[PDB]
């Protein structure tokens, strides 16, 4: 174990070192690299925190945004808003999809006997569904929209601008604070719904507010970044293996570790090969995959 | 200090899982809900505990309906222990018990935890992953959580409910817990209400016993007023008979060859 | 004069898991037409002993003979005919009908008299009305009777021949009624046909009532072998069990009874 | 329920009607269509039978070739044989990958407590790994090989020839017969390893032979078709919902139902849109996805 304040401090100076350091890797530095580095930070924070709230709510070590298939739902809602305030149509669309699939997965984790299996299977089904639907459309209709969207749903921050980053951060930064105020209920909810109800916890309210919370989070993160699925799985386990599972230290620790890890993954994405902007998600899926298989084993 | 229950009904799709049931658990008394499978003991427990809303009946605690009771104060007065543990994250035993101090705004959590953990035999378990604990250790830690929730510096009436025991939990640990709660009943003003499947444990460690069958209360009274061969044959399928305890002045239930 | 017996002998069985003697030095014998009971507290390694006598787990140093022949040299078919094992956890994830499940017990017998055997067995374990039903849908007791039927079907032969039925520890949601019923059935089978039952019970009363000999296993060692009265006395119970158990007399039978103190 | 012989007969005349009808739907008909229809039949049989043997061996209703990630392993081995008898290099390569990942998943289902969860999680990890690796390479190196391979690993029979079909069927038809001889052990193994050991079943032998069996099956099927993941999940459940789970009637029933379902999916793939040969796998993932989510729910 390690002191929480030390871990937070270390993750914070690490975030700073990583941001400044990735800034070396003129309307380029100010209007492209700065807001892309900052977007990696804000989205990484979104997925980290969301993955942590999610894992809390479902009482599951494996409840990620893009593994229960909430991300895929949000993205597919983005696509349904493009086939037919614009950034707000993306926000509200991806938030609709996010909240919808999130509400399905929530329903299934509560009413059935608590099984990580089932949830992750619903994940596989939904992911396969959307992943199929996109490529199908790539074979059906042809225009710049669908190719750009197919590369974008792969999870990329190649299209980082100041207005997107602004709206995204205006939805994300207060929701990550709202996640932090709820860290008490999140702890007590770990005991079980009934158990927490006996302690005074209004379990329904806490469940809703958490669902909502992570829905807004994933909505924003996805509608600006696409689909990334390990920044909600891995970072909370990483922080939690060095702090108590207490959510007061868990949430913020993840928020900083997520910004760290995504940024390391994005900065490495656009640099790992000579002028080749490969989507972040290829890198997260690649690294996080066989890591996750290692956890099982 | 009375927990009163007036004509509790609980239906699931027109099927009266708990039919007409009236009862009362008094401070400083150890009551036992018993019965065969399907009787709805858990449903009755969850009715008395305020978790499940009654259909037609009412359920008062300290002269005030559980409906009008506020979550905080209720959390102070009544606590519930279940034995299944649903922790998928590394909380230390201390964190888990301290979690019991929820209704009390951080006031004397250290004192309460010290006493409680001392008397349920933890302490050497305090800095340990809750998931790694064996069955009995889990028993003691959960018992500690509930006693911590029910710790106050004053002599005040409180209710501890004890849901049906998990199955891998030996006789030793059931016995130990029931003994502890039993004597607590004599010392402080505490009312225990446990749900046991084992008739002998109910005979030994309960002051009153409540035989629930088909959503109805079919027996209320002392271990001797209830656990007789006639009523046992009547409601239980095993070939059980009633003899006398060689050591105690209580009924004993035995299996015929 | 010679008194020949169908014997399952065990000579100094040892079983280690990483230098840790889970079953230390254990010697025993189960005879045809006898109902033996392995008992003991958790961790004693009762299941490991059962699985040692059953030929599934190889002994470390000791040997384990059946009918005068080592289990090593026994051939899978014949052994499958002689000895059967009942566990109570059911691991079926596919829709097999109860009949299919029991008929599965007839495996070692090349289709010979499967219908007769199944008829008798299913009749005496009270199935029949369960025969055309999804195994997964059955309640706990029904599963008890169907598994019991499977094992009895595996152990059905038209001749009077010595056979061994092992009965692993009961699942936990299984009531007293069903444990009692099964143990009664096997008990009387022991008197009728040449059958040796070897069950592993956690409940001391059931072992007292329905066992001829009882075998108290503690810390991988056998610390008691004999009648329910020679073993289930207050001294030995206090010695190896943690609950506040005492020994009295059964009001109806001439067997020891174990009770809880207040 | 339904009689087994009726179900087999119905599936057989259905196979015939589907083949002739799809041939319907001169060098084209003899050297392209006939062997593509026949390839759909032979591969569908391979995945059906393999998914059935798999589900049996792991005692799991969910053990599919391309969901445990055995298919992805085989395909990635194909790719590793192209970056560096040719069809035999593909066969042996995909069989190596298949047997390797199959041996991993087998190990994990046996030694850990039997959980469908864990297995399918290893699946998710491996699938995400390979799926990431391919797109990465699409961004790294550029040539016809990698694009054709990326479209090919999507699962397609657009490249059906007589030599491929010949080798594939020469590995598959005897292995499907060998699967049928093992249907007895497969039934007894359902009771549990120990339980079956008591009945005389040599459990080790049966386990190996089954592992091997399905490894050869998936190796061939993948190295000729790519990656399809529901013809091993759905068809066995479909046949089994109308025959006893007895493997004597389950195996062959699946083999015919798999050929039926893949052929319906391939014939529909190259026809659903005007001159557009979209990969089969988009269709199986699309149809089989929300069907599988329905099963859960």
């Amino acid at each position: 174990r390690v002191q929480p304040r030390l871990m937070l401090g270390f993750l914070l100076i690490l975030l700073v070192i990583l941001a400044l350091g990735s800034a070396n890797m003129w309307h380029i530095w100010l209007n492209i690299r700065l807001p892309r580095v900052l977007l990696a930070v804000v989205v990484g924070c979104a997925l980290a925190v969301s993955g942590t709230i999610m894992q809390g709510l479902f009482r599951n070590p494996l409840a990620d945004p893009g593994l229960l298939g909430i991300s895929s739902g949000a993205a597919l809602c983005v696509g349904l808003i493009i086939v037919m305030l614009a950034l707000y149509s993306h926000m509200v669309g991806a938030f609709i999809g996010s909240l919808a699939i999130s509400t399905i997965i929530f329903t299934l984790s509560r009413w059935g006997h608590g099984n990580l299996a089932r949830l992750l299977l619903a994940g596989i089904a939904i992911n396969a569904l959307c992943g199929a639907a996109v490529g199908v459309l790539t074979y059906i209709s042809d225009d710049q929209q669908l190719r750009q969207f197919s590369l974008w749903s792969m999870g990329s921050l190649g299209q980082a601008q100041w207005s997107t980053l602004l709206v995204a951060s205006s939805l994300i930064l207060p929701t990550c604070i709202l996640g932090l105020l709820q860290a008490r209920q999140l702890n007590l909810l770990q005991l079980g719904d009934e158990e927490a109800h006996y302690l005074g916890v209004n379990v329904r309210q806490a469940k809703l507010r958490l669902l909502l919370l992570s829905a807004i989070l994933i909505g924003a993160a996805v509608a600006v970044s696409g689909v990334i699925g390990f920044i909600g799985l891995v970072v909370p386990h990483l922080i939690r293996m060095r702090i108590g599972a207490d959510h007061r230290w868990l949430l913020p620790g993840a928020a900083l570790g997520g910004a760290c890890l995504l940024l390391t993954a994005d900065t490495l994405a656009r640099t790992l090969v000579a002028p080749a902007e490969m989507p972040v998600g290829l890198l997260t899926s690649l690294l996080g995959g066989p890591y996750f298989l290692w956890l099982i084993l | 200090a009375l927990l009163e229950a007036s004509h509790l009904h609980y239906h699931v799709q027109q099927q009266a899982l708990i039919n007409d049931v009236s009862l009362h658990i008094a401070s400083g008394e150890m009551v036992a809900i018993i019965g065969p499978n399907g009787a709805g003991k858990s449903t009755l427990l969850r009715l008395l505990t305020g978790y499940l809303s009654p259909s037609h009946g009412e359920c008062h605690l300290l002269g005030q309906n559980l409906n009008s009771w506020q979550p905080k104060a209720l959390a102070r007065t009544r606590a519930v222990m279940r034995q299944y543990s649903e922790l998928a994250f590394p909380f230390s035993v201390s964190e888990v018990i301290q979690m019991g101090r929820a209704p009390y705004g951080g006031s004397q959590d250290r004192q309460a935890l010290q006493q409680v953990m001392a008397q349920t035999d933890c302490l050497a378990l305090a800095q340990r992953d809750y998931r790694v604990l064996s069955g009995g250790e889990q028993q003691r830690v959960q018992l500690a959580r509930v006693l911590a929730q029910l710790w106050q510096p004053q002599p005040t009436p409180r209710w501890l409910f004890l849901d049906e025991p998990t199955s891998a939990l030996d006789l030793y640990h059931q016995q130990h817990t029931l003994r502890l709660l039993r004597q607590l009943t004599r010392q402080e003003p505490l009312a225990v209400c446990c749900v046991l499947h084992d008739l002998n444990l109910a005979a030994l460690y309960a002051d009153r016993i409540m035989l629930l069958a088909q959503g109805k209360l079919v027996a209320c009274g002392t271990p001797e007023e209830v656990l007789n061969a006639e009523t046992l044959t009547q409601w239980y399928q095993a070939d059980l008979g009633v003899s006398r305890h060689p050591e105690s002045a209580l009924p004993q239930i035995y299996l015929r060859q």
